């Protein structure tokens, strides 16, 4: 029938209030909330649950049909840890193709004591009439727990094409299924329609769309040091500068030859040629970055935590690290969306493909350190999102200055 | 069928039922107190209950008065509910309609019945005279409590489902007490619906009186003023009196807070200003002139009658934004020209150091937030804001920033950005190496500046800390400099106070420093890490170090 769920001792019902939504929006969700009533799926719910979770609809990169989506977040931190682990064929893989599985989830019901807590509210317009109340009966999308309880089922249902091809790599997060092969891309797809097939009979609105990665393509991007031939004493008070910075990453790093071409009260134009031995320092610095710093490896225990970098021209930087000046990874995104238009939507791109890169390396979302306006980011980032998930994140108000160091 | 499901009401978990003592009151108290009690229990609101039940919760009170009882221990011991949103439909977003009727519902509370189990814990043991009778020992939401409102209004809405779904054509907004419906057949057929919702209100329990003809427009509605075609606040007024107390700044603004609504220029600033302690109600500060001014501003704009139009899904949205200055920004939200859905204003958030764009993007939030809210879609924006302005500034911001579809509006005072700050050192232009230090344990302090050129200067400071150096330093570079200059500086504060491109600071050295930087043509600001020994900074540090 059903599992036993609890809340973490101590800790009751997520109630978050509901967001203002778009009238589309508004509609969308009456429509499938509407519809999901007549599945039973979801059912009313009077004033006798104080909790609620905000809903919004979304759509997925290239997609026509509203999703809709339940901001979960603080229901799962308050819902008790369980008790997968984490494939690394899937960052070797050729390809890696996602899929939307969370229709699944509807099959498995739900206990009773637990369904208070999936209270969300669909909002109303100018305050005309009270919102629509609405509980989930069975495993809701979103929700910690329902890829864990469904976890044994889809093994179960996985079992056969698993034995058909043992090289390729599946990997579940909730909501999503994400299945990884070196073979050609043609192959791929065909191996994917038969995994959807066998989803299928063994049952999707969702689950004829692919999306498509590539993993082995990935790579991180290193700090590196501007080559030149006429090096002014601005180029070296900056070059100074960043050097010291990074030496906190690694301690090997040298100043001191470079200070020296700065001895004396200048113009930042002239021209400053550099001594062999400086031009050494360079090359010694120059190698010392070329080299990964020591002591640096993923701790499951510790959460990952990622910042983000406007560099201007549509391009951003990112770097994910459990430490303050331990990272794990680092690269720049390029051209995402809206790159000379829309910030905003750019950091929103940039929030899902750092989280999915995070996700295919260590099964888990980073804590973002989004560098935009509370109110900036909370007015429009819905309206951009296109992923089941949502990661976390603060806001950093204060300008870092850092941002050349990671060009 | 009338009886109504109750909703299940349990007490806070660990927490135990309500049981306070009644206060000795007046016998003609409690000689009334029985006479409206013995009523409400032949009206079955309230039932006797036998000595066993524990809990007591007190009971106090034109021609004669009326009942009362606090149940705030109770509430304290009730669970929490999904409360009503508190906010109020906006006219602004209202559509219009042939018809409009409001069936207010007497006694929604004492109609909707209560939880069974839940009733025990509203015993309120009557008070006897002279301790001569034994004490008196609610069967329907008792008026006061907690759970009373989202429970009538939660049962409302399921009697209500029905009725909606078989009458598409009529539009019924729910608001406490009160139902608006709103219908756009014919004036017979809509007098006729409104008919029928009555009697399914009656076979549930609910009165909703036609019968005393229902307020003809105009309705005055507790927000607003309505009418067939316009909305409008009430009117305001002005007392004139020659000296104004505390309680008359609160007065006046609150009252011109609803004028902004539909009345464009309000300003409350000024006045705002002058209750900066608003220490006592009763205290008397002095009226300025400057707010005396935003009065007779404000009276001004006041004296002509207004109006806003309703909603049409049809029209598009738009909404203008001007600048009033003094971080003060009123916007117009109009489907039609000449024609506003609604005006507002906006009031910088608090800050140290500002600028008029940052300003700008706020206000749209602002009002993208609250068009959302009440129309559930974004405005197209007049903005008074040349593009290339914009584009200059978004692109070189640090942080991610963006305003949603606008158009430039040439209505003055445009937003401009008062300085920009080269991205690479002004060849030919004389460079200052700037440092500055202050004691801690004496306020006396120094700052100066060393160049290329041999140029030097050293200023002795008093009652400054080691930031205000920095900047001071700073300030003296940008004096005794050109129109170009590079200017190189070790302290990230001063930096990260003029990476944020202040026109306007809270600090008065900082818009001395915002005044050079306007005048100057070109200005390439650099930073250099401290006790590096890098070029002049370590000759310029030594200079002013202690
Ligand atoms: N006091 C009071 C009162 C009366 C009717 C109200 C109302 O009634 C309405 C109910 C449904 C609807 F679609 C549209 C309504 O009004 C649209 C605006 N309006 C109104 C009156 C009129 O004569 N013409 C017109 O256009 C909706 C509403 F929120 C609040 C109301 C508050
Ligand atoms: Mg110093």
């Amino acid at each position: 029938e059903t599992v036993p769920v609890k809340l973490k001792p101590g800790m009751d019902g997520p109630k978050v209030k509901q967001w203002p939504l778009t009238e589309e929006k508004i509609k969308a969700l009456v429509e499938i909330c509407t519809e999901m009533e007549k599945e039973g799926k979801i059912s009313k719910i009077g004033p006798e649950n104080p909790y609620n979770t905000p809903v919004f609809a979304i759509k997925k990169k290239d997609s026509t049909k509203w999703r809709k989506l339940v901001d979960f977040r603080e229901l799962n931190k308050r819902t008790q840890d369980f008790w997968i682990p984490h494939p690394a064929g899937l960052k070797k893989k050729k390809s890696v193709t996602v899929l939307d599985v969370g229709d699944a989830y509807f099959s498995v019901p739900l206990d009773e004591d637990f369904r208070k807590y999936t209270a969300f509210t669909i909002p109303s317009i100018n305050n005309e009439t009270p919102g629509i109340r609405y509980q989930y009966n069975v495993l809701p999308q979103g929700w910690k727990g329902s890829p864990a309880i469904f976890q044994s089922s889809m093994t179960k249902i996985l079992e056969p094409f698993k034995k058909q091809n043992p090289d390729i790599v599946i990997y579940q997060y909730m909501d999503d299924l994400y299945v990884g092969s070196d073979l050609e891309i043609g192959q791929h797809r065909t191996k994917i329609e038969e995994l959807r097939q066998h989803l299928l009979r063994w049952g999707p609105p969702f689950l004829w769309m692919g999306y498509e990665l590539h993993p082995d393509k990935w790579t991180v991007q290193p700090i590196v040091l501007p080559e030149k031939d006429s090096w002014t004493v601005n180029d070296i008070q900056k070059l100074v500068g960043k050097l010291n910075w990074a030496s906190q990453i690694y301690p090997g790093i040298k100043v001191r030859q470079l200070s020296k071409l700065l001895r004396g009260t200048k113009a930042l134009t002239e021209v400053i040629p550099l001594t062999e031995e400086a031009e050494l320092e360079l090359a010694e610095n120059r190698e010392i970055l070329k080299e990964p710093v020591h002591g640096v490896y993923y701790d499951p225990s510790k959460d990952l935590i990622a910042e983000i970098q406007k560099q201007g021209q549509g391009q951003w930087t990112y770097q994910i690290y459990q430490e303050p000046f331990k990272n794990l990874k680092t690269g720049k995104y390029a051209r995402m969306r809206g790159a000379h238009t829309n910030d905003v939507k750019q950091l929103t791109e940039a929030v899902q493909k750092i989280t999915t890169e995070s996700i295919v390396i260590w099964g888990k979302t980073p804590k973002f350190k989004l560098p935009i306006q509370k109110e900036t980011w909370e007015t429009w980032w819905t309206e951009y999102w296109q992923a089941t998930w949502i990661p976390e994140w603060e806001f950093v108000n204060t300008p870092p200055l850092v941002k050349l160091w990671y060009q | 069928i009338s009886p109504i499901e109750t909703v299940p009401v349990k007490l806070k978990p660990g927490m135990d039922g309500p049981k306070v003592k009644q206060w000795p009151l007046t016998e003609e108290k409690i000689k009334a107190l029985v006479e409206i009690c013995t009523e409400m229990e032949k009206e079955g609101k309230i039932s006797k209950i036998g000595p066993e039940n524990p809990y007591n919760t007190p009971v106090f009170a034109s021609t004669k008065w009326r009942k009362l009882v606090d149940f705030r221990e109770l509430n304290k011991r009730t669970q929490d509910f999904w409360e009503v949103q508190l906010g109020i439909p906006h006219p602004a977003g209202l559509k219009k309609k042939k018809s409009a009727t409001v069936l207010d519902v007497g006694d929604a509370y004492f109609s909707v019945p209560l939880d069974e189990d839940f009733r025990k814990y509203t015993a309120f043991t009557i008070p006897s005279i002279n301790n001569e009778t034994p004490g008196i020992r609610y069967n329907v939401l008792p008026q006061g409590w907690k759970g009373s409102p989202a429970i009538f209004q939660s049962s409302m809405t399921k009697i209500l489902e029905p009725f909606a779904a078989q009458n598409p054509d009529i539009v019924i907004c729910q608001y406490m007490d009160d139902l608006y419906v709103g219908s756009d057949l014919e004036i017979g057929q809509h007098r006729t619906k409104i008919e029928e919702l009555r009697q399914h209100l009656l076979r549930w329990g609910l009165t909703t009186p036609d019968k005393k003809h229902q307020k003809e427009p105009p309705f005055l509605w507790m927000g607003y003023e309505l009418h067939p075609d316009k909305w409008t606040v009430q009117p305001i007024v002005l007392p004139e009196k020659d000296s104004w107390t505390v309680n008359d700044i609160q007065k006046l603004v609150g009252k011109l807070n609803w004028a902004s609504q539909i009345y464009p220029g309000i300003k409350v600033r000024q006045l705002s200003k002058l209750l900066r302690g608003t220490k006592a109600l009763t205290e008397v500060i002095p009226l300025t002139e400057e707010a005396e001014l935003e009065l007779a501003e404000n009276r001004e704009i006041l004296k002509e009658p207004v109006h806003g139009v309703y909603y049409d899904p049809s029209k598009d949205l738009i909404a203008e934004i001007q600048k009033q200055g003094q971080g003060q920004w009123t916007y117009q939200i109009y489907q039609e020209p000449f024609k506003n859905l609604k005006t507002g204003k906006y009031a910088r958030m608090r800050g140290a150091h500002t600028n008029d764009v940052k300003q700008l993007t706020e206000a749209v939030q602002k009002i993208t937030t609250e068009s959302i809210v009440i129309w559930g879609k974004t405005p197209k924006f007049k903005l008074p804001i040349q593009k290339e302005t914009w584009e200059t500034w978004w692109t070189e911001y640090w942080q991610a920033t963006w305003i949603p579809e606008w158009e430039f509006v040439n209505t003055p005072p445009l937003v401009k950005l008062w300085y920009q700050l080269e991205k690479e050192p002004i060849v030919g232009a004389e460079t200052f190496y700037v440092d500055g230090a202050a004691n801690r344990e004496t306020k006396l302090g120094k700052a100066g500046y060393v160049t290329n050129k041999g140029r030097q200067k050293v200023v002795p400071l008093t009652n400054t800390t080691n930031q205000k150096t920095e900047l001071q330093a700073i300030y003296l570079a940008l004096q005794d400099s050109g129109l170009e200059v590079n200017i190189v500086t070790d302290s990230q504060y001063a930096l990260g106070i003029i990476q944020a491109q202040p026109d306007k600071s809270e600090s008065e050295l900082v818009n001395q420093i915002i005044e050079q930087l306007i005048k100057k043509e070109k200005v390439y600001l650099a930073w250099v890490p401290a006790h590096k020994g890098i070029g002049g900074n370590e000759q310029v540090d030594k200079l002013v170090s202690a």
